[PDB]
């Protein structure tokens, strides 16, 4: 529940205007902070096994997703100066690309790990 | 970097030598520190001449 909440939280940065640079950077980096804090707390439960479980895989995919949102905004801010025609429809693409990719990830993960 | 340093320091004994993970964390910390210091230096000379 908290990791999916943090991912949906990182999603909300797309609805902010692309001109308010401190706003979107602060949202993204604060989200990486909370995801980092949340990662270590969950991992303590089980021992220091060297293989991946279905729970550190989950938090790893969530951390890369938050990271992906932040670096995507980075490329957006880099590209708004070079060509606005490509950076105009980036947020409209992200608003539909991130939730669908996450729901498909959730679908494949939960089906593949509840079939076993 | 500081929060991960604490969450790493809560696990090991107090050994005086530097471990490999300590060297890697210090290298990463120094790289982030140098990036921020580099931004400071490029923010200082920014007004005198914008080419630099
Ligand atoms: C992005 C900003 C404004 C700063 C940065 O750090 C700060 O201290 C500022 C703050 O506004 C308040 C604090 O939560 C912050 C954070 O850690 O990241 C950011 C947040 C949001």
């Amino acid at each position: 529940i908290p990791c999916t909440l943090i991912v949906v939280l990182s999603w909300v940065s797309f609805w902010i205007n692309k001109d308010a640079v401190p706003a979107r950077t602060s949202l993204g980096i604060t989200t990486v902070l909370t995801m980092t804090t949340l990662s270590t707390i969950a991992r303590k439960s089980l021992p220091k096994v060297s293989y991946v479980t279905a729970m550190d895989l989950f938090v790893s995919v969530c951390f890369i997703f938050v990271f992906s949102a932040l670096v995507e905004y980075g490329t957006l801010h880099y590209f708004v100066s070079s060509q606005p025609a490509r950076a105009a429809k980036m947020d409209s693409y992200a608003r539909i690309f991130f939730p669908t990719a996450f729901c498909l990830f959730n679908l494949v993960y939960w089906v593949s790990y509840l079939y076993l | 970097m500081t929060t991960i340093n604490t969450h790493l320091r809560e696990t090991l004994p107090k050994i005086p030598y530097v471990k490999a993970i300590d060297m890697y964390l210090m290298g990463c910390f120094v790289f982030v520190f140098m990036a921020l210091l580099e931004y400071a230096l490029v923010n200082y000379i920014f007004f005198s001449q914008p080419a630099r």
